[PDB]
């Protein structure tokens, strides 16, 4: 669909635009010199501004000869520097020619977003290619990750071969039939899902980056992403679902919350995702729900967050004490998100962080210890590596009282 | 110091329902017998009646695996509380960490049978390793069991002495 | 549905 | 003295290099570490190898810091008047 | 320096917050002269406005994202000489019908009874906390004076002391609520650490806090 | 005095008074208590009792030794070390945290600061192991495991975004057919400390174990103080159940050579717990220094000493220096066995020559010692009292061929077999 | 036999549902099921399907049948 309402009219400005501006007749501008432009090893921006600026101009149907020259040549649009006019005009000419030649214009543009390292680093990339594996379009330069005009390019390629491979397989499945349904879906399924897990990396902030948030590349990309998953959770809810299961990095868990409007059907899933046996599941089903709460406060909200306390409550005495520790100390930050959005769960909340708090006691009485919590009962608020996991744990269960405490007081 | 005054206050807060308090009282009279439990209390001071208090103190404050290896320091275990205390499911004191202090083998094989029906799989395999011991074999010769149990005994009540004071 | 918010007006037929 | 005297003997200065030298003062200022008395603090503080050993701007700094550990305090006891 | 003009300014900087390629599909930090340089590019704005507040109270969303004794001596007296339990509880007993009759007298008694705060035995003490209490029941004031004492009684080593201090805690949390942080995350780590179960007293302390913090 | 100090302190444990001020106050009250100790007409005319009215609040002054504030832990310490016990007694409770208290702030200190540091709360420890046998046992005790903890050992040189690149990595499909575990390890552990530092903090650590294990109260101007084989029994059996805790052979006679192969895990257990931390080795010292005491290492020494004797066992060296760890432990195994009087001096020997020697004529001088501690057995019932001296004494002639009957053959023999290199240390192995 | 199976469950109390473990007889139909794939090897196990159905576990035979001479 994105392909397509962009043909529909708005209010006639490009019309006249065209008829006021293309009427110049300066039919210097060819493919011939678009590429000399994009050739000079003195590179100036300011002719090819000029050249896809009278681009912009152009019909559908008469940008086809420039399809080369613009693919061609997106290596050097990442080079440290291109202004965002050039990309945004790019981008706009690829969404333009998007719509004429698009089975063409994905393959020549996979083709050209290589890394490149080598001679060719596989310019052979086919259509059956493409649609064979899908993934083969998030292989990029990897400069384009921080190039959203690129991001709008790449997600529309990835979605048209993730859309194309269902029909490729279901050609292959009827000319090789001369079950195989279900593991084709679940091909399929598992895909989608890997699709989504690689752009959720994709939006993770990099440690070469790490050592504004809001007017960075990475935001804009993250916004990019967020709403192709929306389209995707949209169109498949169970790739949703699958997604959940396999899990993502907690980091990305506020980006997803917040970007994708549609995550609100996790809550469905959230009960089923919770009494998984691995330990890894039922950490991330808690701090989903924490940031769904904060999101949407349900009814339903409330009675699975009335489920997963009861949860955290019973995997207090049934996990042992390095599970406890690994279950409690990335849970612990939820609940002060729990007693955010449902301030009738204080006494449950407080229960439990009683309970855990007299059971992470327990043993750090059991065993010496470098730092003695224990006489260090009487402390006052302090400010916002080689300790114990108990001593730890115990700290992260003062850390979340005291988040819980000033969070019902202001 | 006075073991026998720490004794009389532990019974009156005993008395009062103040189970913590009466902990904290009891192990002052047990720190003082011995030097902090470092020798073995004298069964004087220590009496059936003041390890059944504190098997009760401790039972009150759910601290259910603290009443198992309480139950073990009668001079005839009392297998019935400490059963009945360990399929509690309310515990407060940090219930896998505290088996190493267990040196009974029918009240491991217990906790191994609870949490085989329970699915507490890790627990389970936690308490097949403390029974799978050559010290807590119960065919060892009589002086290994009894030292043993004596240093099960010291560790347990120096940790309850972190815990309560 | 996953098209529509939690607090989205209902539609009533 | 006897400690001091062999300390002295068991050097062989200008020919020990820096780590003898570096081992052997450390060691001075550990063991007037360990001196309850102040005053066998600057018996090993007065003597020539002691002081040859370290530098010139450490001893003051560790004899200062040995004179903190039992400061003298003076302190007057009557009341305040304005006759 | 006035080099700028400061409509164009506070125009960009709003509209390089509210960029559409950022909150597609749907906060920046500043620095400390930033934020100074800022709200007095706004006060210069306002005042060349001046030559009303209505652009003020516009720009202030970017500024927010950017961001008699003579009676009572005989009972001072009784009160602070009282070593029996009885003279102690009779001279609290006679301080307390009159100030159920006379409130505003128990400002004279206020750090004796803090010291009986933490008294040995229970019936004076939680007479002293009875007393306290309605005299911190009419000025706000007196409530940060017993904020030593009430965190000296959560913290004794005297058991009885802490209950009686986690009884009367949701009471004094209501009535202090400067620190109210403070004493419930006492309360908590003396929960905690200890063998107590203060939850329920906490939560209904953390309920009405957030009562009267949503107003 | 005793209510400024209740308002002060009740002060400080709010979040009133700011830890400048907490510093301050500990430090002004820690000068108030050592200008009375150093008593003249100051403090007889005032009448203060400035140290009886801190001794009341012990309780509350023993957690701001826990104060995170460096300030307040170290001026709390300075008021500790001098500020006087209650007259009456100490509790069990009150003792226990002071303790505790001031076992963590001796390493804090001596972590930070280092040895200069740890003078107050060496002061306090020393007089906390003064108060009582349960009060010195309990400062010997949590010493050793604080010093033995995986924390706090360092100090005594004590031993320690995937599917993105993935698919950027890769009829086209994969090589392998998996993978074993989670990738490649990481690559170690590997840290260095400075070996003086960890020497002085040793010595901080033993000499304080001294100061606590000595007998308080010239006896000569050249004689030491006898430490107590109570103080280190109490460091011997916390050392045993530190190191090797399970103590299935706690009898302190010595079984067969044969036993040594039963027990394999767990002397092996006992072996690299003595190569991770060299103040195990320290601490048997501390421990042989009190005659009686090395007894109740027992378990400790045979199983270090059967460790070695495997050792010694598969050793395919033609001599002993490319195991050199192995060699200084046996040495100084038999160094600390004949300096508890385990061993006689002609048998205590033999460490001497271990560097010379093949690993078996070294197994079978391990061997030998095995056999004589067999025979003789580390009892301290063998160990009698000399009252002249105040120490007990080990006389190995009242024993019947205490000095090594049929056990020094095998040395001699070794002696001979080597003589060429062996020759020049035939005098330390003589029959007188 | 064949007549007694034992499945055992969580049951997570109130302060009738119930937390899933890790079967002895799971079988992850890994293949069949997506949700079987765990997240660390979804891209090779995607390829190894991708593979499989196209046209270009197993060896876990329970040991006593590993070894079978003469069958």
């Amino acid at each position: 669909v994105d392909d397509w309402i962009c043909e529909e009219e708005i209010t006639g400005t490009d019309a006249l635009l065209r008829r006021m501006l293309l009427t110049n007749n300066a039919k210097n501008h060819s493919p011939k010199q678009l590429q000399e432009a994009f050739s000079a090893v003195p590179v100036n921006n300011t002719q090819v501004m000029q050249i896809i600026e009278h681009l912009t101009l152009l019909s559908a149907s008469e940008l086809i000869p420039y399809a080369e020259v613009l693919t061609s040549n997106m290596s050097q649009l990442l080079n440290s520097g291109v202004p965002r006019r050039i990309l945004q005009t790019v981008n706009k000419l690829w969404m333009v020619l998007n719509t004429v030649m698009p089975r063409r214009l994905w393959v020549m543009t996979v083709n050209a977003l290589q890394p490149s390292i080598k001679f060719v680093r596989q310019q052979k990339y086919t259509q059956n290619d493409l649609m064979i594996d899908p993934l083969i379009v998030l292989r990029c330069d990897q400069r384009v990750h921080r190039c959203p005009p690129l991001m709008d390019i790449t997600l529309h390629m990835l979605n048209g071969y993730l859309l194309a491979s269902k029909a490729y397989l279901s050609a292959h499945l009827k000319e090789t039939e001369q079950t195989r349904e279900e593991l084709k879906n679940a091909l399929l399924a598992a895909q989608d899902s890997a699709a989504v897990q690689i752009l959720l990396e994709i939006c993770l902030p990099t440690e070469e980056e790490k050592a504004d948030n809001l007017l960075c590349n990475l935001r804009e990309v993250q916004c990019l992403i967020c709403c192709l998953l929306h389209q995707m959770y949209i169109a498949d809810p169970n790739i949703a679902k699958l997604v959940h299961f396999q899990g993502y990095p907690c980091e990305l868990l506020p980006l997803t919350v917040a970007g994708i409007p549609s995550m609100h059907i996790c809550l469905d899933f959230i009960p089923e995702l919770i009494a998984q046996p691995e330990l890894e599941k039922q950490i991330f089903a808690i701090q989903l729900l924490s940031h769904l709460c904060i999101q949407y406060a349900l009814p339903k909200s409330l009675s699975v967050a009335r489920l997963a306390v009861n949860v955290m409550g019973t995997l207090l005495t049934v996990l042992t004490q390095a599970k406890r520790y690994a279950f409690f100390m990335p849970t612990l930050p939820s609940l002060v998100s729990f007693c955010r959005a449902f301030p009738p769960l204080y006494e449950d909340i407080m229960s439990l962080l009683i309970q855990i708090g007299q059971v992470c006691a327990s043993d750090v009485a059991t065993q010496t210890r470098d730092i003695d919590p224990i006489i260090t009962r009487l402390q006052q608020i302090k400010e916002k590596g080689s300790m114990d996991p108990d001593v730890q744990l115990c700290h992260c269960i003062e850390r979340t009282v005291i988040e819980i405490i000033n969070m019902s007081v202001s | 110091n006075n073991h026998s005054w720490l004794i009389i206050q532990a019974d009156i807060y005993f008395a009062t329902n103040q189970y913590s308090a009466a902990l904290h009282y009891y192990l002052q009279a047990g720190a003082v017998c011995s030097d902090f439990f470092n020798k073995a209390v004298p069964p004087d001071v220590y009496t059936d009646q003041v390890i059944k208090r504190m098997i009760k103190c401790c039972s009150l404050l759910n601290c259910h695996t603290q009443v198992a290896i309480l139950c073990q320091f009668l001079r005839e275990i009392d297998y019935k509380t400490a059963f009945k205390s360990l399929q509690e499911q309310n515990s407060h004191d940090a219930m896998d960490s505290y088996y190493d202090y267990i040196w009974d083998v029918t009240i491991l094989e217990y906790l191994t049978y609870l949490h085989h029906k329970r699915g507490e799989t890790d627990k389970r395999q936690i308490a097949i390793k403390a029974i799978g011991q050559t010290e807590l074999n119960a065919s060892n010769p009589e002086e290994v069991l009894q030292l043993a149990a004596q240093r099960r005994k010291k560790k347990f009540l120096q940790a309850m002495a972190k815990l309560y004071f | 549905s996953p098209s529509y918010s939690p607090t989205s007006p209902s539609y009533s037929p | 003295d006897f400690l001091l005297e062999v300390c002295s003997r068991s050097v062989n200065l200008e020919k020990a290099s820096e780590s003898l030298k570096g081992n052997m003062a450390a060691f001075l200022k550990n063991v007037c570490l360990g001196l309850e008395d102040l005053q066998y603090v600057f018996m090993i503080s007065s003597h020539e190898l002691f002081i040859t050993l370290l530098k010139d701007e450490e001893r003051k700094l560790l004899v200062d810091q040995m004179r903190k550990r039992s400061p003298r305090v003076n302190l007057c006891i009557k009341p305040v008047t304005s006759f | 320096e006035q080099r700028f003009d400061p409509s164009a300014s506070l125009d960009f900087l709003w509209a390089c917050i509210h960029v559409p390629r950022i909150w597609q599909g749907r906060v920046l930090r500043v620095q400390g002269p930033e934020l100074i340089s800022l709200v007095e590019l706004i006060l210069a704005e306002a005042e060349t406005r001046s030559q009303a507040c209505s652009l003020i109270q516009a720009r202030l969303p970017l500024l927010l994202s950017c961001c008699t004794a003579a009676e009572m001596a005989p009972y001072m007296k009784r009160l602070s000489r009282g070593q029996t339990v009885e003279d102690l509880l009779e001279v609290l007993s006679d301080i307390d019908e009159m100030s159920r009759r006379r409130p505003e007298i128990l400002s004279f008694f206020s750090t004796n009874l803090q010291r009986l705060m933490s008294s040995a035995e229970e019936c004076c003490r939680n007479l002293a906390f009875s007393l306290a209490l309605r005299s911190m029941q009419n000025s706000p004031s007196i409530a940060a004076a017993f904020l030593p004492t009430f965190m000296y009684c959560l913290g004794s080593q005297d058991f009885e002391v802490v209950q009686t201090a986690l009884r009367n805690l949701p009471e004094y949390a209501l009535l202090c609520q400067e620190h109210a942080a403070v004493l419930l995350h006492r309360a908590f780590l003396v929960g905690m650490y200890g063998q107590m179960d203060p939850s329920a007293q906490i939560s209904e302390a953390l309920r009405i806090l957030h009562m009267e913090a949503v107003m | 005095l005793p209510l400024a100090f209740r308002s002060c302190l009740a002060r400080v444990h709010a979040g009133t008074l700011q830890p400048p001020f907490t510093a301050r106050f500990l430090r002004n009250l820690a000068l108030l208590v050592g200008w009375e100790q150093q008593g003249g007409e100051g403090p007889a005319a005032l009448g203060a009792h400035f140290g009886e009215s801190a001794s009341a609040h012990l309780s509350d002054l023993a957690p701001l030794l826990l104060h995170p504030e460096e300030e307040v832990a170290e001026a709390a310490a300075s008021l500790l070390a001098i500020c006087p016990f209650p007259s009456e007694a100490l509790s069990p409770s009150q003792l226990l945290g002071l303790v505790r208290a001031g076992v963590h702030r001796f390493f804090a200190s001596l972590r930070l600061h280092g040895p200069p540091g740890v003078a107050s709360a060496c002061q306090l420890l020393t007089r906390l192991s003064q108060t009582s046998p349960a009060g010195l046992k309990a400062v010997l005790q949590l010493l050793v495991e604080g010093a033995l903890h995986r924390g706090n050992t360092e100090l005594f040189g004590g031993q320690v975004a995937s599917l993105l690149d993935t698919n950027r990595r890769h009829i086209w499909s994969v090589f392998h057919a998996g993978v074993i575990g989670r990738g490649l390890k990481p690559p170690k552990f590997v840290q260095s400390r400075n070996q003086q530092e960890v020497i002085y903090n040793t010595q901080s650590l033993l000499s304080l174990l001294v100061h606590c294990c000595s007998a308080p109260g010239c006896g000569e101007c050249w004689g030491a103080p006898i430490l107590s084989p109570e103080a280190a029994k109490a460091v011997a059996v916390t050392l045993v159940e530190s190191v090797c805790p399970d103590a299935a052979g706690a009898e302190l006679a010595w079984p067969p050579e044969e036993h040594a192969r039963a027990t394999v895990e767990r002397d092996l257990r006992i072996g690299r717990r003595f190569r991770e931390q060299p103040l195990l080795f320290e601490l048997l010292k501390l421990v042989a220094a009190a005659p009686p005491a090395l007894c109740y290492c027992s378990v400790l020494l045979r199983g270090l000493l059967a460790a070695l004797l495997g050792h010694w066992e598969a050793s395919r060296h033609p001599d002993t220096t490319h195991s050199p760890w192995h060699l200084e432990a046996s040495c100084t195994l038999v160094a600390v066995m004949a300096e508890g009087s385990l061993l006689p001096p002609a048998l205590g020997n033999m460490h001497e020559v271990f560097s010379q020697l093949a690993p078996f004529e070294v197994r079978l001088l391990l061997l030998s010692v095995w056999g004589f501690l067999r025979e003789h057995g580390p009892l301290p019932q063998k160990f009698i009292f000399q009252s002249e001296r105040g120490r007990f004494i080990r006389d190995f002639s009242r024993e019947g061929g205490g000095e090594g009957g049929p056990h020094l053959a095998v040395l001699h023999s070794v002696l001979h077999r080597n003589i060429d290199r062996l020759g020049l240390f035939s005098g330390r192995f003589q029959a007188p | 036999g064949k007549k007694v199976v034992q499945e055992t469950g969580i049951k997570v109390r109130s302060r009738g549902f119930q937390v899933a473990l890790l079967n002895k007889d799971l079988k992850p139909q890994t293949f069949r099921n997506a949700y079987d794939i765990p997240r660390r090897n979804l891209l090779d196990h995607l390829t190894r399907m991708r593979s499989n159905l196209l046209k270009s576990q197993v060896h876990s035979v329970p040991i006593a049948q590993m070894g079978n001479y003469q069958e």
